[PDB]
């Protein structure tokens, strides 16, 4: 999915 | 007495430093990683030899709480620490930007360093007082760590909070959280 970095 | 001075270049290095801009310092300890200082003024002594007025950027270390669990690596609080140094002691230009803008890099070099907080030395005080937190673990977000977006809370969360390591989490094309699914 969306990720955060 | 004392002239104000619009720029300084740093050993013919192709660097201009102005005010508001961000530096490294030297440390005089061979072991420390540089200081952070805001360029605030630039003078020239009566002799002409640069000085330079620094507010200081505090290390969660060297801060209160020290490091915390949402405190990445390139964590900085702006103090109220004033000082000033001679502009020898500048080695070379950083960047320490917004939260935000930080998360926006597309990559993290050592140049870039990021801030959200304003810290009282004297008092030891933090504003702002209130973070925001994520995933069910409800911590304050660490830009360092990983963290996936239902699509249904859109909330997010962390791999492991949610019982999977990190290298399936990237895997996944689409992630709905378990309490999207029930009851
Ligand atoms: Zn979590
Ligand atoms: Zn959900």
């Amino acid at each position: 999915a969306r990720t955060k970095q | 007495g004392r002239k104000e001075l619009d720029s300084y270049t740093i050993k013919g290095t192709n660097k201009v430093v102005r005010a508001g801009d961000c530096v490294l310092m030297r440390p005089s300890d061979a072991g420390k990683p540089p200081y952070v200082a805001r360029v605030e003024k630039i003078e020239a002594d009566a002799r002409n030899n640069v000085k330079v007025h620094c507010r200081w950027y505090y290390r969660p270390e060297e801060s209160l709480g020290g490091r915390r669990q949402f405190h990445g690596a390139k964590e900085l609080f702006l103090s109220d620490h004033f000082d000033v140094q001679s502009a020898h002691t500048i080695e070379g230009k950083c960047i320490v930007h917004t939260f935000k803008n930080y998360t926006r890099l597309e990559n993290v070099g050592a140049e870039d360093y990021y801030c959200r907080f304003e810290y009282k030395a004297a008092t030891g005080a933090f504003t702002p007082d209130r973070v925001a937190v994520y995933c069910k673990c409800e911590m304050p977000y660490n830009p360092d760590d990983l963290m996936v977006q239902c699509e249904g809370c859109k909330d997010w969360y962390h791999p492991a909070c949610v019982g999977m390591t990190i290298e399936e989490a990237k895997k996944l094309d689409h992630f709905v959280c378990a309490e999207c699914s029930s009851d």
